[PDB]
C-alpha cells in the first residue's frame, strides 16, 4: 500500500489503481513456502484486510491484489474470499502460482508473450491470446507486469498494443515499471552520479537490474 | 417392365444449389430387395463406456413390422473374426414408455464388452453384429448386420474428443465426381481416393455437400 495521499492525488486526478498488500516472498523455497502454511495466515491477513479497511473509500482503487510474487498457498485462497465477502465492489487479482489460480478474478501474468509460449513446468507462460482460450478458460487477461523497460529496452511494444486492440479478453497491461531506481551518490569534488545495486558495499547484490 | 420418369428440375432443386456440376437421372444403383412378411424394419446400435473405456455395453434396438407373436425373439451376437465374444436374446415388447405403455413391436438388447477393442483413424477395429430374427425353437426368419466400431465422440470442456483424446481433423471435402461418368460413383475410385487421402496424412472427409 502507498502513502495515502496517493490514492487521493489518484481519485482527482483520474488514474485507475490496484492497491496490492504488502506481500511478497519470493525469495523462499518453494516460493509459497510461508504462504501455504496456516502458522503465517494471522500475519498474511493483517497485510490484506487492514490495506481494504484503510483504501476502500477511494474510487480509484478499482482492484484489490494480493501481493506479488508469493507461490500459491491455502491462505491466498482465504484471503482471496475474505474480500469478495467483505467488498463485493472490486475485482481480486493475484500472479502467484501461474496467474491463473482460484486465487484471481483476472488472468495476470508477468512477462507472458504475445505469441509464443514459455510451458514452464507447473507455472507455464503461456501466449497471451492462447491463454484465453484454453478449454474452461473465461477471464479477461491484464499483464501485472510486462514489457520489462530495463535499459534499452521496449522493442516489440507495438505487438502487445496490436493484441490488446484485437481480442476484447486482452484488457492491456502494467509495464515494468516507471522509475528506475537509482541512488545519488557524490565524488570527491562533491558531483552527483546515478549509483545502484553494489555501490554501497552492499552484498550480494544484483547491480543494476533496480533500474 | 419398370418405367421412370426422372424430372431435371423440381421444388427439390431449390435445395440442391451446390458448387458443382448441375447434372441429373438414375445416377446411383437400382435394386430389388425380398424380406419376409414379418420383418426386421429397422435397427440402433450404439456403444457406450466406462470412464477409461475398459467396459462397454452394446446396445441394440430392433423393430420389427408385421404380427406380433410370444415365440418371436431377436439375437443380436457380437463377432471378432470368428469368435463370438457376445450375445444376447429376447422377446419382442419394450419398457414402458408413457401412459399408454411401451412398444410392442421393439426390443432393445445389452451386451457387455470386456476390453473392447477401440474404433478410431489411427486404428480402425471393427467387430460384426448380426442381427438374427427368429423363433423361441430356433427356426431363422431373416438376419441383417453392420460393421461395429467402439468409439465415444464428445465435446468436453470446448474439446472435441474421441475416445476421450482431443481430435486434430486433417481433413478434406470430397464431391462425388468422376471425369468420364460424372456423379456416379464406384468402388475403385472410391478406393483410390481413400488410399491417396490416407497416403498424404488425411484422417477425415467431410460429404460436400450431401
Ligand atoms: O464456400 C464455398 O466456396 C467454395 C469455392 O470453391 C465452394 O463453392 C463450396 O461449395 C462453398 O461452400
Ligand atoms: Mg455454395
Ligand atoms: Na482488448
Ligand atoms: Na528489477
Amino acid at each position: 500500500p502507498n502513502h495515502p495521499l496517493w490514492y487521493t492525488l489518484c481519485d482527482r486526478y483520474g488514474l485507475y489503481v490496484v492497491d496490492e498488500a504488502n506481500i511478497e516472498t519470493h525469495g523462499m523455497v518453494p516460493m509459497n513456502r510461508l504462504t501455504d502454511d496456516p502458522r503465517w495466515l494471522p500475519a498474511m491477513s493483517e497485510r490484506v484486510t487492514r490495506m481494504v479497511q484503510r483504501d476502500r473509500n477511494h474510487p480509484s482503487v478499482i482492484i484489490w491484489s494480493l501481493g506479488n510474487e508469493s507461490g500459491h498457498g491455502a491462505n491466498h485462497d482465504a484471503l482471496y474470499r475474505w474480500i469478495k465477502s467483505v467488498d463485493p465492489s472490486r475485482p481480486v487479482q493475484y500472479e502467484g502460482g501461474g496467474a491463473d489460480t482460484t486465487a484471481t478474478d483476472i488472468i495476470c501474468p508477468m512477462y507472458a508473450r504475445v505469441d509464443e509460449d514459455q510451458p514452464f513446468p507447473a507455472v507455464p507462460k503461456w501466449s497471451i491470446k492462447k491463454w484465453l482460450s484454453l478449454p474452461g478458460e473465461t477471464r479477461p487477461l491484464i499483464l501485472c507486469e510486462y514489457a520489462h523497460a530495463m535499459g534499452n529496452s521496449l522493442g516489440g511494444f507495438a505487438k502487445y498494443w496490436q493484441a490488446f486492440r484485437q481480442y476484447p479478453r486482452l484488457q492491456g497491461g502494467f509495464v515494468w515499471d516507471w522509475v528506475d531506481q537509482s541512488l545519488i551518490k557524490y565524488d570527491e569534488n562533491g558531483n552527483p552520479w546515478s549509483a545502484y545495486g553494489g555501490d554501497f558495499g552492499d552484498t550480494p547484490n544484483d547491480r543494476q537490474f533496480c533500474m | 417392365r419398370l418405367a421412370v420418369m426422372v424430372l431435371r428440375w423440381s421444388d427439390g432443386s431449390y435445395l440442391e444449389d451446390q458448387d458443382m456440376w448441375r447434372m441429373s437421372g438414375i445416377f446411383r444403383d437400382v435394386s430389388l430387395l425380398h424380406k419376409p412378411t414379418t420383418q426386421i424394419s429397422d435397427f440402433h446400435v450404439a456403444t457406450r463406456f466406462n470412464d477409461d473405456f475398459s467396459r462397454a455395453v452394446l446396445e441394440a434396438e430392433v423393430q420389427m413390422c408385421g404380427e406380433l407373436r410370444d415365440y418371436l425373439r431377436v439375437t443380436v451376437s457380437l463377432w471378432q473374426g470368428e469368435t463370438q465374444v457376445a450375445s444376447g436374446t429376447a422377446p419382442f415388447g419394450g419398457e414402458i414408455i408413457d401412459e399408454r405403455g411401451g412398444y410392442a413391436d421393439r426390443v432393445t438388447l445389452r451386451l457387455n464388452v470386456e476390453n473392447p477393442k477401440l474404433w478410431s483413424a489411427e486404428i480402425p477395429n471393427l467387430y460384426r453384429a448380426v442381427v438374427e430374427l427368429h423363433t423361441a425353437d430356433g427356426t431363422l426368419i431373416e438376419a441383417e448386420a453392420c460393421d461395429v466400431g467402439f468409439r465415444e465422440v464428445r465435446i468436453e470442456n470446448g474439446l472435441l474428443l474421441l475416445n476421450g483424446k482431443p481430435l486434430l481433423i486433417r481433413g478434406v471435402n470430397r464431391h462425388e465426381h468422376h471425369p468420364l461418368h460424372g456423379q456416379v460413383m464406384d468402388e475403385q475410385t472410391m478406393v483410390q481416393d481413400i488410399l491417396l487421402m490416407k497416403q498424404n496424412n488425411f484422417n477425415a472427409v467431410r460429404c460436400s455437400h450431401y
